[PDB]
RNA sequence: AAGUCUGGGCUAAGUGGUAAAGGAUGUGGCGCCGCGAAGACAGCCAGGAGGUUGGCUUAGAAGCAGCCAUCCUUUAAAGAG
């Protein structure tokens, strides 16, 4: 989740994430984050490591369109 | 979830003699006499000892866990044996047997002499261990209990006679 | 620090040792000097040098008022 | 100690017991320790 | 705290707490209730101690029913005077309540923050009570 | 969604005593006929707490009749908080005034905010026909915001179903929370 | 009774889809071997084809219920059913014999194993890929 | 003065034989549920995981200063604890 970081808007999150969103990506942008790291996880499929970006997705509160 | 009906292993060759009240426990190392209820019914199979409830009330069900677990202790103490351990932390504290007597040396401008009672020896391998030996359970217990109470654990440092297994919590000294 | 109301800054080694800055009001220093070295088994020491002023919380600045 | 008319668990940790006629409670944290009077 | 905003009259007799409620005696707002188990006058302080101590465990959230009101004045005498010269004068209100009464609910809020809250607020009365849910039986009424 | 329970006919029996065997006294009626009943306490109130004064109830009698009720009313003891007597509406052919459950589907946006919405009313009369007698009525709270609030007429109702208050009714409602905020002045 | 009448339901279906299926005691294993024979076992083994690991009791169940040769190997004991009858496998079993006979003290083990349709025996299915 | 009267039950405090809020594995009788040979409860033997030092903070807050957010994944299982 380093990679959600220039490909978002923000260097730093949203302060208070879940109700105010300052930058997004769509549903393959999650996939390229899903490209790099992927010996990263434990898992070898491509929409498994979407989720699990499409999971980190409200962390910082950058959310997905889809 | 019931001790007393748990079936006593008695090893070979130590024998279980029943009579009004009490239970003779006679083995290798010694002979145990074991009070028991005479409400409570001990009974000798083979290579097995048994206990029965008369009812199922309280405290015929509080006899009944004690009573086999009495017998058990005596029928491992006249074979096996029982043990405690005491471990001796503190830089001047330090053991030794003097005769059969126990001296201690705890920090004290005068050093402890513990003496055994009947059934009960001491031994002292390391300076800083000390065994105290006997086939009763509870008089094991005991003068283990006694010995480390000359200088229980300090709450601030790894000082005094400790349980062997027992773990040292210790608070900051400012 | 902490007990005397006193805002850290900083942790970094030094000689190794390990060095900490922090803001602190002068009130609550006298015989710091004493205290540190209590903390410290006599092995820890400070500099102290004047920042700034800023707002007495209420509950306290009142006292001196009579 | 604590001895007081309301002796209650304090943590998951402590233990009511019952012994010779009173209510304490125990527990491997010191202060916890109480009995009812 | 709690008082009538006027008065039609000022000093009012005594009277009996005999048998139970006339009314109030089921759950008509709340989710869960306490109820009196004895007979007593609860002074303002006493609601107003009951009440704050419900806000104060539920922090930011739920809402809080007070059933009971103190429109009864309550009367004492000059301290040490003797007997005579008069009824003494109000110095504070309080609520008639007999037993079955529901003093307070709570809505909007966990089965457990309501229990808690509800349990304390008890302690701040000087009667028994028991806490209740709402069920079938209140909302027949 | 339709309940059945065992109904004994009594006469002169005391309700008191009635009341110690475990039994609760009762009665029948609709326009045409009246029947004084008792009915097991215990089996009843299992029955009770789904059925309510909405879901219909069916009373088998000790002699074979087997007529389908609505509870009526329910009264209370007031000390004890326990059920001492009960009225059975035998339901027939007829429209029928009653009581239908309100399902509040949907989370209010004033909620969301610390708010707290107050179902004001938790089901609402109606006249409708005992064969076409709903089991919820669901009503959209989600669009509502601290203080907003609905009434009645905000209902939708399925066919054959009339509202049987002033649709002016209120029911339901968003109002701001207990703060420890508000302490502050209190 | 309880979620174990939806575990007789995914242990039956996968397990009537082979004849193969050995049986292993995935143990021991830490945190770096659960991810061990379970990946590794599903490159000699596809889908997820591993183990199950299912409760003793209901696997018994199973080759009982849908009748397939009641393997009564010793299923006391942690055990877990390695799959080699959801894969590809029969003497891949030795890439679990592998990982298993090296990594820490005995690895993952076996003790069981359908044969094709019939009963692999004791170390039989424990060298029917050495 | 007249029963150490008969039958059923409870109480182990000398309660009976001087008191409240409240507290409690005291004891006994009810009741309604929950888990349980497809193996529950107790103890015990494994594991109890990765994306992830979860966004940013403090110089460190890396599941538990601490806010908001709080998913999925390899899973028998494992809460962004
Ligand atoms: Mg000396
Ligand atoms: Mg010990
Ligand atoms: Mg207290
Ligand atoms: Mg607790
Ligand atoms: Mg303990
Ligand atoms: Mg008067
Ligand atoms: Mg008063
Ligand atoms: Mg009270
Ligand atoms: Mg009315
Ligand atoms: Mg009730
Ligand atoms: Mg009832
Ligand atoms: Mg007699
Ligand atoms: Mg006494
Ligand atoms: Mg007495
Ligand atoms: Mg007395
Ligand atoms: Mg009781
Ligand atoms: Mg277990
Ligand atoms: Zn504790």
């Amino acid at each position: 989740s380093y990679l959600i970081r220039k490909a978002a808007g923000l260097e730093k999150g949203a302060h208070k994430p879940g109700r105010e969103k300052v930058g997004r990506i769509t549903w393959e942008q999650v996939l390229e984050i899903a490209k790099q790291k992927m010996p990263d996880l434990n898992t070898t499929d491509l929409e498994a490591a979407a989720r699990m970006i499409a999971g980190s997705a409200r962390s910082m509160g950058v959310e997905v369109v889809g | 979830s019931r001790i007393g009906r748990l079936p006593i292993p008695v090893p070979k060759g130590v024998s279980v003699e029943v009579a009004p009240g009490r239970v003779k426990v006679k083995g290798p190392k010694g002979e145990l006499e074991v009070p028991v209820s005479p409400e409570m019914r001990v009974v000798v199979e083979e290579g097995v000892v048994r206990v029965e409830r008369p009812s199922d009330e309280r405290r015929h069900k509080s006899l009944h866990g004690l009573t086999r677990t009495l017998i058990a202790n005596a029928v491992k103490g006249v074979s096996e044996g029982y043990s405690k351990e005491l471990l001796i932390k503190g830089i001047g504290y330090r053991a030794r047997l003097v005769g059969r007597a126990l001296e201690l040396t705890v920090g004290f401008s005068h050093p402890v002499v513990v003496e055994p009672p009947e059934g009960i020896t001491f031994e002292v391998p390391e300076p800083t261990r000390v065994r105290v030996s006997g086939i009763d359970k509870q008089k094991v217990g005991q003068v283990a209990a006694n010995i480390r109470a000359i200088r229980k654990p300090s709450a601030y440092h790894e000082k005094g006679i400790y349980y062997a297994g027992e773990p040292v919590r210790l608070k900051p000294g400012k | 620090l902490n007990a005397r109301r006193g805002q850290i800054l900083g942790m970094e080694p030094r000689g190794n040792a390990q060095v900490i800055r922090a803001f602190v009001p002068l009130a609550e220093m006298f015989g710091y000097a004493t205290d540190l070295r209590s903390k410290t088994q006599g092995r820890g020491s400070f500099v102290m040098f004047f920042d700034h002023y800023q707002e007495v919380p209420k509950q306290v600045q009142e006292k001196l008022i009579k | 100690m604590k001895v007081r008319a309301s002796v209650k668990r304090i943590c998951d940790k402590c233990k009511v017991i019952r012994r010779h006629g009173r209510v304490y409670v125990i527990c491997e944290n010191p202060k916890h320790k109480q009995r009812q009077g | 705290m709690l008082m009538p905003r006027r008065m039609k009259y000022r000093k009012q007799q005594r009277g009996r707490l005999k048998g139970a409620t006339k009314g109030g005696d089921y759950v008509a707002f709340g989710d869960y209730g306490l109820v009196a188990l004895e007979p007593a006058w609860i002074t303002a302080q006493q609601i107003e101690a009951a009440r704050v101590a419900m806000v104060r465990h539920f922090r930011r959230g739920g809402k809080i029913f007070i059933r009971i009101f103190p429109d009864k004045p309550y009367t004492k005498k000059p301290l040490e005077v003797r007997m005579g010269k008069g009824k003494g004068n109000v110095e504070g209100y309080v609520a008639v309540v007999k037993p079955g009464r529901v003093m307070f609910e709570v809505a909007g809020v966990t089965e457990e923050q309501a229990m808690e809250a509800l349990r304390i607020a008890g302690h701040k009365l000087p009667i028994k009570t028991k806490i209740v849910r709402r069920d079938a039986y209140d909302e027949a009424q | 969604m339709e309940y059945r329970l065992k109904a004994y006919y009594r006469e002169g029996e005391k309700p008191s005593a009635l009341r110690r065997a475990g039994k609760l006294p009762g009665v029948m009626y609709n326009r045409h006929l009246n029947r004084k009943v008792y009915v097991d306490l215990v089996e009843f109130d299992k029955v009770f707490r789904q059925a309510s004064i909405h879901h219909v109830i069916v009373l088998e009698l000790p002699d074979g009749q087997s007529l389908p009720t609505l509870v009526r009313q329910v009264n209370l003891d007031k000390r004890r908080r326990r059920p001492e007597h009960v009225d059975f509406f035998v339901l027939s052919d007829e429209p029928v005034e009653m009581y239908v459950p309100l399902r509040f589907v949907g989370t209010p946006a004033g909620v969301r905010a610390g708010g707290v919405l107050q179902e004001i009313h938790r089901d609402i009369l109606v006249k409708v026909s005992p064969r076409n007698i709903p089991e919820f009525i669901e009503v959209d709270v989600s669009g509502l915001e601290i203080g907003d609030s609905l009434h009645a007429s905000d209902l939708k109702l399925p066919p054959g179903v009339e509202l049987a208050v002033s649709p002016e009714e209120t029911i339901a409602a968003v109002v701001p929370p207990e703060d420890v905020e508000k302490l502050a002045e209190e | 009774k309880r979620n174990v009448e939806l575990l007789a339901t995914l242990k039956e279906n996968l397990e009537r889809a082979q004849g193969s299926f050995f049986l292993v005691n995935y143990q021991g294993l830490p945190a770096k071997e659960t991810h061990a024979l379970r990946q590794a076992l599903k490159q000699n083994g596809a889908r997820l084809f591993v183990a199950k690991n299912t409760l003793i009791r209901l696997a018994l169940k199973e080759l009982g219920l849908p009748e397939l040769d009641g393997l009564q190997g010793p299923s006391a004991v942690v055990f877990y059913e390695d799959p080699v009858a959801a894969a590809k496998t029969l003497v891949q079993f030795a890439k679990s014999n592998p990982k298993g006979i090296p990594q820490v003290k005995s690895g993952l083990l076996q003790g069981q194993i359908l044969t094709a349709k019939d009963v692999e025996a004791l170390a039989e299915l424990p060298t029917m890929d050495e």
